[PDB]
């Protein structure tokens, strides 16, 4: 079955083609080669996570509680915060009766967290907030992961599904397990970047998370009309457990004692990226299509992520679309006959001389994403403009900083289906039953540099 | 009270033979003396190695491209 | 500290691998300064013609930035409702080709002056979004050219049931150039003040690029303008756009006068070759490719119908319940064995399809396709990479030759008597397609560019 | 509308002490320049592997001699022909009998895979690290790709009925194609110096499991396995198999193999270790600490609980089996978590590593320290390193002078009732369960090239 | 020859290796042994059955039989080109002989009914020869030089 | 290669009992070559210089 011209030697062909292309190409006494790797020393040391101690605060919804950064590490390079969530038991004696279902609010977390902060003594080093956390996760996610992140922060086709009452077919109870969020922070972003706690001292270190109250986490959905009430005590059994178990842990590293003597004493230089959110500004289509807000940014600006909000019912959240989501059949929420972002076309504009027209909405849907971003959102909204060649490198690229810009502003012109949807009218179960508000908000990224020397830190740009 | 598994014996088939170099043709391939084996237990298994089967390819190549338009043309056409 | 016990561990291995002065460490990364520059997109003039799908136009690239590192084109689609008075009646539904767009373009050619400089069609196209498609961005490159499930489903007459009507929104292409492969690639428009670089794209015309089904039967017919409501426009709305950033001063006076050595990598595409199975089960195409080669992609494509387009398999898909579409049960790849051959020497052996299919895409891409067909072979470690790797000049080779045995399948498929919805109903045809990339050398001087090998 | 290009001056204008720290200078490295460098003149293509004993045959171990002559090896995988599958009305089961084909028909049947450098065992594989490896380090879009070349394609896995049933499809018989992971074919850096071992035979041994349990036959209500027979299908159960395996060759100038040959070259290298399988009993106690007993300087740690109640059916580190489902498909039973609930290790009675959760092996470790995260329950992984799948040397802890260690597992109450029967029908516990705890380690190495052959300085 | 891969059986292949620590090789021949071929009255066809070889019994479960050099397939050949070779290459006065080797006796090739007719003869067990044509079995000038090729198994 | 009227009535059944052609036929066409070649022995080794 062998065949006669088949072998080693059909390879001696290809070596003897060679030509003035081939040798410009290839070739060369100092011309590196493959299937030889070169192997050069590293450091050594050593990793393992640790408990992370609470000095101000206790854990519980709609309260606030501060966490300390442990000693006796070198370095630490890993954040994250694991949280208990309780148990959901339905009542046949709720104001809704049989026609109402409770259901977790779609991405549990990103809610129930916001303000989160890292200090140094009393000075803010970066805050983030839902906002930022959808649009970081839904553009810099890397494939794969995707599955596992969708598993870890809930959205797993049990906390989101609308449960009915007892009385009734559907008796399902929310299951009541951990869920765990990496905290993104610019030690995190990076192993390049770690405190260095060794020279750090004396300076404490805290990370500060607000958590969100229980009634704005459950989504009470009516199961004809789809209407959205807020939730009660008294409507769920057993109660409302303001008090939650959330623990928060972190990687810490060990380096060697000749490393350690070296760098202690030593001026460190820190390139690190924060963000800024514009405050939001509330829209109404009703008297006009266009929105121009006003942007007040310091620092060198690598992109602005922008995205307009349904914010009829405070309850359910991350539903940056113009129609809230209504119960669908098999106890599944399904997404409404028709959704579109609500933003049509958008523009910027230094002082006049417009620097970007009024281009559609695709175009930083889709083709802003494919060319300057790891990923490409699957959700309807989030819109983005990058500065920068690559959004996620931590190296810095093309940027521009507003500090030394005049004052610019971003204009928004809505959709026919965003002004139809605004008023109410909508049949059963068409999610705009009701009338619709929406907002905007406006988040930027920008760069800085962080200065250690001496065990102090700072900002010497200020 | 140390031990490795290379090799015991020195260049008597060079590792270096497939380069272009002095050869040493005169002992593997005859026995030394009558009722002598054959040397070729491990050495088998590298067919159509050493470069002067690359050289003597790339001599045949040279110019082919450029030489084959004519070929026949002064044995065949009248 | 229990980290301690693990640090004290540290053995000759641990030596030889970690340690030493000269040892990089992490947690301390090096940071090195970068160019000052930014970016914007721009319009793109119009030099001739009119967007017309059928028509040939042609735009110019606006010059007078610093370097231009993007090209995309986007397009407006029309409406497109079915009537009650078509040839089918009933029995028919409408609906936009599989892959709308990477259709209704072919020879999108990228021409400097006057002489062409690189060129590329459908077949290069799905064939590169089909090997080098990173994840993540899969959902929205099948999202932005179509494949919404909205465009590709079929719709029944406005008497009918479904009433549903193809909607007309916008779509995007990028346009794959050298200069967009990578960001260290780009036109040195500051240095080229005497060439005029000018892009040509023709459309296709309406006919083909709409999938005219049978309910019942599974046959296509061309469609016509009296068939649906409105006609159908011959002009169309198109626009062209790129990405151009500008350098400091400093920086481009510096780099300003002098010589420049560029690698780009271009596209060869072998004339097609019509296979009639029903006779001969082996197929011989000659390879006339002259630059050091990279990678080729062959693939079998039937031709039964012109409305259908980048179809590999040898049924045509059908109808399905539910107003969809959907391929039969026999739906596989024509192609089941391929070789190469040198010049009367045999390279590769009658190796298995399946090895094109996935071995070779396992190993050297960044991507293995999720459709059937779409067989490749590459002479490089890395396709997706521009930096130069393994290849082979076929200029100063002989000639060479590809050899693809066929499947009882497709001998089968080739026949029709097949019955409703079994997708062979009519005699198959079939075209083998190969496309070849390579490598090649772009000289700046003198405020020109040419080839200086050639 | 627009000031066109004109727009970038205002942007380029902008320039303070920030943007001086971050760009500018006089050695800045500019984009849009790609500088470019020559590489090696080489080319490759694949080959044969030459048989050296016998023929390929199920239940059986087979040798297979690496193809010298060529100049450095980096690629090689193994192509199976599966047989015809045909049940018949004849079958123990009868109506109430399915057969179908085991989940990862691939990564199954080929368990203690072997590379071998003359006469010395240089690496092994088998089931348990081929799935850790493959779960936690398959790279994004080729998935799919990968689950159509080693099975699981919704055809081999699919349920079919007798031939007196609705569903009488026949399992089709298409060729599978598996690589093996070696060391040589981790990366194109690390590459078999053939033209420079001329002292030396490489081997390759593969062993194939019985056919008996590669099959997985099912009652169709109660969800109960029993061992396939010969006369259960039509033909036979044929021993032999038509298997290949193929190989991935390169040639380089002869400058090159001139210049570096007759020299001492040290390579890195990775290669598994594999502790012995324990098997659990939950009924008497939950808690299980098991010695770790390991060599060279480890760097991943792979732990799972596997459910070994039947033998047909494998790479089931769920609680509970699988049983069939509507539609002639297999369904997952609702009730099926994995029995892990927390995990921990000892350094000689000092805990390095609490008692946390399973959820953190599961999700926390693989997110931040690998390229991938599982999609099934189990998979359990820790990580000395920060990169696993990164050749290059990090973070590790050698365990030559480590002394004992151990880990500690605790399981849950969904296994402990799964231990025990009990359950009703097409709840796949039906039956009593067992169950088997393995642990995989993986390390580094060096291998010493010199005087024509191979060695381990180090050892 | 010693035999290296497999074993010789019906329907599979096996690799053989030229013998080592010779001069020359100038011949290759193989043997085989047929089975015992007896029909019993309880086949499919009953009485109206006859069993025989085919006719050419060598020339025939030989196919693919191929020469190939450590890495290389040197040469192959099969069935239809034993034919043609041996009917257009045939010495005459050795072609009575040829047929006696491989088959062809009248003994083989004859039908035999079932044990219960008038024939009950069964079908002998002789071994029989085929000689294999290679390069250097075709003429005595060409030889393979095994003491001069010590880097390749044939 | 043109076929025959005998090949052409036998690929067709219908032939009575003992004539060879009760079930329809089928036939295959089957071409062979025979050439030559030039191997080269050298260094201890072998291998075709032409290929």
């Amino acid at each position: 079955t062998c065949t006669t011209g088949a072998g080693v030697t059909s390879g001696f062909i290809d070596l003897a083609t060679y030509d003035n292309l081939d040798r410009a190409l290839y070739g060369g006494k100092d011309a590196t080669t493959y299937f030889i790797k070169e192997h050069y020393p590293v450091g050594w040391f050593t990793k393992l996570p640790t408990m992370a101690t609470r000095v101000s605060g206790n854990p519980a919804f709609g309260q606030e509680f501060s966490v300390g950064v442990p000693r006796s590490g070198d370095y630490v390079l890993n954040a994250w915060l694991t949280l208990k969530t309780p148990e959901i038991k339905l009542l046949e004696t709720n104001r809704l009766g049989a026609n109402g279902t409770v259901r977790w609010t779609k991405n549990l977390m990103h809610n129930a967290v916001e303000h989160a902060s890292l200090t140094f003594n009393d000075i803010c080093a970066q805050q983030f907030n839902t906002a930022y956390l959808d649009a970081w996760t839904q553009f810099n996610m890397c494939e794969g992961k995707r599955i596992g992140y969708d598993n870890m922060i809930g959205n797993t086709s049990d906390m989101t599904n609308p449960t009915p009452a007892q009385g009734q077919d559907g008796a399902r109870t929310l299951p009541s397990k951990n869920l765990v969020l990496p905290l993104p922070f610019f030690f995190s972003r990076d192993c390049g970047l770690a405190l260095p706690t060794v020279v750090l001292p004396y300076n404490e270190i805290r990370i500060n998370i607000k958590l969100r109250s229980l009634q704005e986490l459950l989504v009470f959905q009516n199961k004809d009309t789809g209407n959205v009430i807020p939730i009660s005590a008294t409507d769920i059994a057993g109660g409302l457990a303001d008090t939650v178990e959330a623990y928060v842990y972190m990687t810490v590293g060990l380096v060697s004692n000749v490393e350690r003597c070296a760098m202690a004493g030593t001026v460190r230089d820190m390139v690190v990226e924060q963000m800024q959110a514009a405050p939001t500004h509330i829209v109404n289509p009703q008297n006009t299509n266009n929105v121009h807000v006003d942007m007040r940014f310091s620092h060198a600006v690598k992109a602005l992520f922008f995205m307009v909000q349904n914010v009829t019912y405070k309850s359910v959240g991350s539903n940056y679309t113009c129609v809230t989501p209504v119960n669908g059949p098999g106890n599944t929420v399904m997404e409404p006959a028709m959704s579109v972002d609500p933003i049509k076309s958008a523009s910027l504009t230094y002082e006049n001389t417009t620097r970007l027209a009024n281009m559609g909405v695709e175009y930083y849907s889709l083709v802003q994403p494919w060319y300057f971003s790891a990923s490409i959102p699957v959700y309807t909204g989030y819109h983005m403009y990058s500065y920068a060649l690559n959004v996620g490198s931590v190296h810095p690229s093309g940027s521009t900083n507003y500090g030394r810009l005049t004052n610019a502003s971003i204009t928004v012109t809505m959709s026919p289906e965003s002004v139809v949807a605004a008023a109410g009218g909508g049949n059963n179960n068409s999610g705009y039953n009701e009338p619709q508000r929406f907002a905007l908000v406006v988040i930027a990224v920008n760069h800085n540099v962080i200065r250690i020397m001496n065990g102090s830190m700072g900002f010497p740009i200020l | 009270h140390v031990r490795d598994s290379h090799h015991v014996i020195y260049k008597r088939p060079p590792v270096n033979e497939y380069c272009a170099e002095t050869r040493e043709d005169n002992s593997l391939y005859v026995p030394e003396y009558c009722g002598q084996n054959w040397k070729n237990g491990v050495l088998s298994g590298m067919g159509t190695h050493h470069d002067a089967y690359r050289n003597l390819a790339v001599n045949m190549m040279t110019l082919r491209r450029e030489s084959a338009v004519s070929a026949g043309w002064a044995h065949s056409y009248l």
